[PDB]
């Protein structure tokens, strides 16, 4: 009684019931790095300017 | 110090949009009216510096300086006006846009608050003198001049730059008002030794010190009038101006530092006085005598007491109004014979009678007779070296022994004796000449009357 598929059935994409938990980390990672802080608050102007010297702009 | 700058940025416009015949008479109008205006400066207080802006201050060592720099402008447009009476139009405006460059450049040198600024303005000063002495020089060698000028001046002021941005990094700031209270004991080491010679071998050249001082009986022997009397009355007094302002930062390893500078100018001042007695070209005795008389002021400086440093700014005006003035000298009679030697013409007292006195009068004030500021300069620097060591004493009264003997030879060999019988176009006097000797003579003499303002930061 066995039917043989179709042409297009065997690549099919299947959903499996399982009954196994799923591997929280398969690759072993460790504690990822903690970014940079980002920037955060409005933006004030240059206190007194460019400080170049003696350009007080 | 804004109220300046301006004015001597509209004598551009007021030198090209003038007639061809009138941009002598507006350009020396509008900076005699200049002139006028720069005795506003002497709003001095005896505990304040007259502070203006964050860019610029002045203090009672520059201001003297900004007169005496605001006032050699008309000055130099006097003299210059009959060796260039011939010259393109374009040339002519060209000459004197050098002339008031150099002098916007040279005013706000002496009132740089911050010391990069100063360090700008004072190597931007050398490219006017640069083109008016290597354009309108005289002889072959007057690019050999302002090469040895320009390279002398830059070598030395190349490890300025670096000693300036150190202090930069580590100071925080370049502000003399900054560093009067920021300032730290400067201690022995080999790194605050090379610290102390770059930030004192580029005055060292533009004083100039002696065995460094070789670019200058070229660069004022080869240049024009004006060129001369900028270099001899401003240009060579920048350099004492920068180290009035840079031994507060070098206390104090400039107290056994400075023994081998005080021994090369105190010796250097009889050498090239000695030289003097021995110049065929007066021009050259005017340039070796202007060495001889800034040998003190480096003295004078180097030994930093409160006498020392009046009477180096009451040289440094002193020697600027009279080298100007013999510079001067030098040249109207060079506009006649049409050489620098010495011993060429002879007798001009039998010839120009009122031109023998203006000689007269530069040949006293230039072996310090008292009571001009010249003496008051001289003798003041002579207390604070008699202080310093008592045998310094036989160098400085040698010093002015010879000052006296070559400035009297100039006057005998230039004014006095026979005539020469083989120059016949020696013209009387002209109103120009006379009102040059005149307009350097009167200040100089009127100085004496209230010597006060020219006595420093600390009188
Ligand atoms: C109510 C609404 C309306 C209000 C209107 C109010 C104003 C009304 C008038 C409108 C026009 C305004 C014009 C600008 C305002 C005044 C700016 C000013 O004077 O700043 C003082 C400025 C700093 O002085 P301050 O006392 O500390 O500040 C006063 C104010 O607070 C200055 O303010 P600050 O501190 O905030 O300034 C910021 C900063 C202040 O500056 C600094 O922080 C110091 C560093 C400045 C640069 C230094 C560089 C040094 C090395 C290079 C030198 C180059 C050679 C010199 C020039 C050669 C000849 C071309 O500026 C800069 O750094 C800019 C660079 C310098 C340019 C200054 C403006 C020039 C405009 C006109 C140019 C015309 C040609 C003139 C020659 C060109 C060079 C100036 O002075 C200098 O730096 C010395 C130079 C003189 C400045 C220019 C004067 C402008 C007028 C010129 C008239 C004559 C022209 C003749 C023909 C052309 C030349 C042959
Ligand atoms: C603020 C108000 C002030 C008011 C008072 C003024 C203060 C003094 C200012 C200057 C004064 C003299 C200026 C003219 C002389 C130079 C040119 C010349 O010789 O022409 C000859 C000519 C007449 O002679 P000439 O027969 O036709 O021709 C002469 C021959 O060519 C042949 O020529 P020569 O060889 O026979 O003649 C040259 C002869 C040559 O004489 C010498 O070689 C002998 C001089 C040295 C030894 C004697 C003096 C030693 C020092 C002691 C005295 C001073 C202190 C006294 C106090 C007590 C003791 C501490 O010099 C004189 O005769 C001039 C006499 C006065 C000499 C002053 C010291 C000069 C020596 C070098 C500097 C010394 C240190 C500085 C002293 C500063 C004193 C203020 O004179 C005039 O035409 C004079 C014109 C008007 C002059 C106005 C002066 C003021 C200008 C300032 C304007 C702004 C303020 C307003 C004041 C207005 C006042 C009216």
């Amino acid at each position: 009684g066995w039917v043989r598929p179709d042409l297009g059935e065997l690549s099919k994409v299947t959903k499996v019931k399982t009954d196994r938990p799923l591997p929280e980390n398969p690759y072993h990672s460790r504690a990822r790095p903690e970014p940079n802080p980002e920037v955060e608050g409005d933006l004030k102007p240059a206190r007194h300017g460019s400080r170049l010297f003696f350009w007080t702009m | 110090m804004l109220k300046y700058i301006i004015p001597t940025m509209m004598l551009m416009p007021l030198t090209w949009l003038s007639k061809n015949s009138m941009i002598w008479i507006n350009t020396t109008l509008h900076s005699l009216l200049i002139s006028l205006t720069s005795l506003l400066l002497l709003n001095q207080f005896g505990d304040n510096s007259l502070n203006f802006s964050l860019t610029f201050f002045s203090d009672s060592l520059s201001t003297p300086l900004l007169i005496l720099t605001m006032w050699l402008l008309p000055l130099m447009l006097m003299a210059s006006q009959h060796h260039l009476s011939k010259e393109n139009l374009a040339r002519k405006k060209l000459f004197i846009s050098m002339l008031i460059l150099l002098q916007l450049f040279l005013i706000m040198t002496f009132t740089a608050t911050e010391l990069i600024f100063f360090y700008i303005m004072f190597e931007a000063t050398l490219v006017p003198t640069l083109i008016i002495i290597t354009r309108w020089g005289n002889q072959t060698e007057r690019l050999n001049a302002g090469l040895y000028f320009l390279f002398y001046t830059l070598a030395g002021s190349l490890p300025l730059l670096v000693a300036l941005i150190y202090i930069q990094n580590t100071m925080g700031s370049l502000n003399f008002l900054i560093l009067q209270y920021w300032v730290q004991p400067m201690p022995n080491s080999w790194s605050n030794t090379f610290m102390w010679l770059a930030c004192m071998m580029a005055f060292m050249v533009k004083m100039p010190l002696y065995g460094l001082h070789l670019w200058l009986p070229k660069a004022h022997v080869e240049a024009p009038i004006a060129g001369s009397m900028v270099l001899a009355a401003i240009l060579l007094k920048l350099g004492g101006y920068g180290m009035m302002r840079i031994t507060l930062l070098l206390n104090p390893i400039t107290d056994f530092m400075a023994y081998p500078f005080i021994m090369l100018s105190l010796w250097g001042m009889i050498m090239t006085s000695s030289i003097c007695l021995r110049q065929t070209d007066l021009k050259s005795l005017i340039a070796y005598s202007s060495v001889s008389h800034m040998a003190l002021v480096i003295v004078a400086i180097l030994i930093q007491t409160p006498w020392s440093y009046m009477g180096a700014t009451a040289l440094m005006i002193a020697h600027g109004l009279t080298s100007s003035m013999l510079f001067c000298l030098a040249n109207s009679n060079y506009e006649r014979v049409h050489s620098r030697t010495m011993i060429l013409a002879r007798g001009l007292q039998t010839l120009l009678p009122l031109m023998a006195a203006w000689w007269l009068l530069a040949s006293l004030t230039n072996l310090a007779l008292p009571p001009s500021i010249n003496l008051i300069g001289e003798l003041f620097v002579v207390m604070s070296t008699f202080s310093w060591s008592n045998i310094t004493i036989i160098l400085m009264g040698l010093n002015m022994v010879i000052t006296a003997l070559y400035s009297l030879y100039m006057l005998i060999t230039t004014q006095r004796g026979k005539h020469t019988h083989h120059i016949n176009n020696i013209l009387p006097s002209f109103t120009r000449e006379n009102a040059l000797m005149s307009l350097h003579m009167l200040p100089l003499l009127l100085l004496s009357l209230n010597p006060k303002i020219i006595l420093g930061p600390l009188y």
